[PDB]
């Protein structure tokens, strides 16, 4: 009359979901963000070297 | 701190033409600024690199 076990393992699954995107996304956030900031350095380096001929 | 105090010995000692020390000031320049200007870019790489290693 409350199938709690079910209801339980349905909550699992559901969570479960969101664990494994969570995992999966803020790995690769964090390498686009790294990304960002390389490239923005090398941008920083080529401008300043160009500055500094001219 | 050496560049500067060349650089004024430079002026002091050639406010005129002394040809009899005018070939060892033409060395003594090119002797200070080829080290200075290896040191610099030595530096910025030095300073690029640890930019990037954050």
């Amino acid at each position: 009359v409350i199938p709690w076990q079910t209801f339980d393992e349905t909550i699992k699954e559901l969570s479960r979901f969101k664990q494994e995107y969570s995992q999966a996304a803020s790995v690769l956030v964090g390498d686009i963000k790294t990304l960002l900031m390389d490239s923005q350095d090398k941008y920083f380096e080529a401008t300043q070297t160009v500055y500094e001929w001219c | 701190g050496v560049a500067t105090q060349l650089l004024a010995a430079y002026i002091l000692l050639f406010d005129e033409y002394n040809e009899k020390k005018a070939s060892a000031q033409k060395d003594i320049l090119i002797k200070v600024l080829d080290d200075g200007i290896t040191k610099l870019n030595e530096a910025q790489k030095s300073l690029l690199v640890s930019s990037q290693s954050f």
